[PDB]
RNA sequence: GUUAAGUCUGGUUUCCCUCCAGGGUAUCUAAGCUUUGAAAAAAA
């Protein structure tokens, strides 16, 4: 746990910038302009969120049947590059 | 007497642009400006910075013109184009460090001049790392836009 | 967002206000102190001793003396009078 | 009708007397009012030949010469080497445009043949060495501008403008 | 009365004629839909740097761009992306010459000499807070005209 | 024939984003109050 003036730079340089390209499939070289970078968040990164629910007979079913069997989801983009899978922990039953 | 990142980059690029006589030096500096920013991100500022210093081969006379560049608009970077480009990018970075008051000009000229002060510069850069990596990549993004704009692609 | 200068105290963010917004709060307080028996001499006095220093940029209780805000705008700062309690709760400076 | 005469502003001491006019009219395009120079003609495509200072013509848009505008004709020892011409007061390249013009004028230029004997490789030189700044305020910025030390006590203002607002490309030859 | 829409009409006229290939027009349309939101979020100077960086200011395209200021027979050549960024650059510069923010003689003498485009960028950096407020409606009109007239892919 | 000595060179160039999507849908006023109270026939 770092100070905020030092931890900002550390955390920001702690992401993964991968370069990708597009191949000109005739010359089999990089298409002109076809070069870009994508930031990723490392695997095993942890985010914290809350799911709030207002009172209803459905909110009960949601919180007792849906959220209890909701473990893995896909977030964000670049899914076919295998870049979205996420586990949900539910502090309720982790802490 | 505060120049925003883009204004600072403009005034640095002006001297760097007038100091590169042969056009091939300018065209190589363009590629330096286009790749060294993501290098600075990936490998860190300090490693990339000493990498740039080494690729410049300051040569004790490239260094003297590099220093005259700070004073007068009449200076000129001489040497191989692929070395003069790295010396011009080193000037870019030093101009930032100096004008942002992060490191003093005398100390930087010393650490470039001879051997002992260089490791003290390494120490000082590790002390001043969060001050530098805070916003230097925006200044370098401006440098990269300017070099892509004002220098023809090879 | 703030980047400190001339100081030795790490701040990653800061509260920012302007004299126009303070003048508006003063109009609110002045009119409401007359249309009701209530009175807010404390808030009124804080706001008025700030508004007395109009024309200068002011840091409230800190001693920054200079800073660059939101990555773009550089400001010199005076300390108003280092005995004014903060109106905000958190221990962040108010510019 | 009116008629002005351009005089170039070099780093040289060769502009003492080549002219026969001091005021002529009632006002000048170039102005100094407690702010510095204004309405400065920017001649482009021409170089300077300070060896007997004149405006050599070139072909570079990059080459230019700057200078001030006052009424008159040169010394009546000319009319065989000057690029005199009439302008409709709009085609003039001016900077710090403060006072508009009255749709017409006439200007004279210190001019010479392009000297078809050598490649004209130019050199851009500013005017520093403040000693030259002072002898240029005295040489020309006093003779025609008696406004100095009469209404204007801020020499060190008109100083800082002459540094940054006046340059030219030189021949080197 | 909104005269920035008429200025947008005439500027769009010039650039819609100066783009021969339809791909260049569609690229200009994408530029128009993107760069106005970009200058809103990011400011004028970063967007201007981005634009001039992707415009390829060689003296060739610079000369076609200068001739656009007079001819209405000028043509912009290059790749579709390059000419679209150059067309948007001409849009901006046209707004700047009109509305008297920048003298046209200075603009032309800067687009000619490479040692003066830097002074041009310096002047534009000095004036950017004014330009940012002025040009919003003009650029929004440019965008509306583009997505109205140029078809999309 | 014998010896003896290695010397030079140590990453360059290009590409830095392209295309589409730039808002869609619903709601667009509702319910009240629509005149009331004084003066209608005056002295010469």
């Amino acid at each position: 746990v770092l100070e905020d003036s030092i931890g900002r730079e550390v955390i920001n340089r702690s992401l993964i910038r991968v370069r990708r390209i597009r191949i000109d499939r005739d010359k089999k070289v990089v298409e002109t302009g076809g070069l870009w970078s994508e930031e990723y968040v490392p695997m095993k990164t942890i985010f914290f969120s809350v799911l709030l629910g207002k009172e209803s007979k459905e909110s009960a079913i949601f919180a007792s049947c849906i959220l209890r069997n909701l473990r893995y989801v896909i977030l964000g983009g670049k899914e076919t590059i295998g870049k979205g899978i996420v586990e949900l922990r539910w502090v309720k039953d982790v802490i | 007497l505060y120049e925003e990142d883009y204004k600072l980059a403009l005034e640095a690029f002006k001297k760097v642009f007038n100091a590169l006589t042969h056009y091939g030096a300018k065209q190589a500096f363009r590629s330096r400006a286009r790749d060294l920013v993501e290098e600075i991100y990936n490998s860190g500022f300090i490693p990339t910075f000493f990498y740039i210093i080494s690729k410049a081969e300051l040569n004790s006379d490239s260094l003297d013109s590099l220093i005259s560049l700070f004073s007068s608009d009449n200076a000129i970077l001489r040497g191989s184009d692929e070395n003069v480009s790295y010396s011009a990018y080193l000037f870019i970075i030093l101009y930032y460090l100096i004008k942002r008051g992060i490191i003093e000009q005398k100390f930087l000229i010393q650490a470039l001049r001879c051997e002992k002060t260089r490791l003290d510069l390494i120490d000082k850069l590790y002390n001043l790392a969060p001050i530098i990596s805070a916003k230097i990549r925006t200044y370098l993004l401006a440098i990269k836009r300017l070099s892509e704009a004002l220098i023809e692609a090879r | 967002r703030i980047i400190e200068i001339d100081s030795a105290k790490p701040y990653v963010w800061v509260y920012v206000t302007t004299y126009e917004l303070l003048k508006k709060v003063k109009l609110y307080l002045d009119s409401i102190s007359q249309l009701s028996n209530a009175s807010f001499s404390n808030l009124k006095n804080k706001i008025d001793t700030i508004l007395a220093k109009e024309g200068k940029n002011i840091t409230l209780d800190s001693d920054l003396k200079s800073a660059i805000l939101n990555e773009d705008f550089y400001v010199e700062l005076e300390a108003l009078n280092n005995k004014i309690p903060s109106i905000i709760n958190a221990g962040v400076p108010l510019l | 009708s009116t008629q002005r005469e351009y005089v170039f502003i070099p780093i040289t001491n060769s502009i003492t007397i080549d002219v026969k006019i001091t005021i002529g009219g009632s006002d000048h395009i170039t102005n100094i009012d407690e702010r510095g120079i204004h309405n400065v003609l920017v001649i482009t495509g021409y170089a300077v030949d300070e060896k007997n200072g004149r405006l050599v013509p070139t072909l570079d848009p990059c080459d230019y010469v700057k200078g001030i505008l006052v009424a008159g004709t040169p010394q009546q020892a000319q009319s065989n080497d000057f690029l005199t011409l009439k302008l409709p007061a709009n085609k003039l390249y001016l900077i710090r445009k403060k006072g508009n013009i009255s749709d017409d004028l006439k200007i004279y230029i210190p001019y010479s043949s392009p000297d078809a004997r050598n490649s004209m490789k130019t050199k851009p030189v500013s005017i520093s060495d403040d000693t030259i700044v002072n002898n240029i305020i005295k040489e020309v910025f006093d003779k025609i501008y008696n406004i100095t030390q009469k209404e204007k006590v801020k020499i060190e203002k008109v100083k800082e403008d002459i540094k940054e607002l006046f340059s030219y490309y030189a021949l080197e030859q």
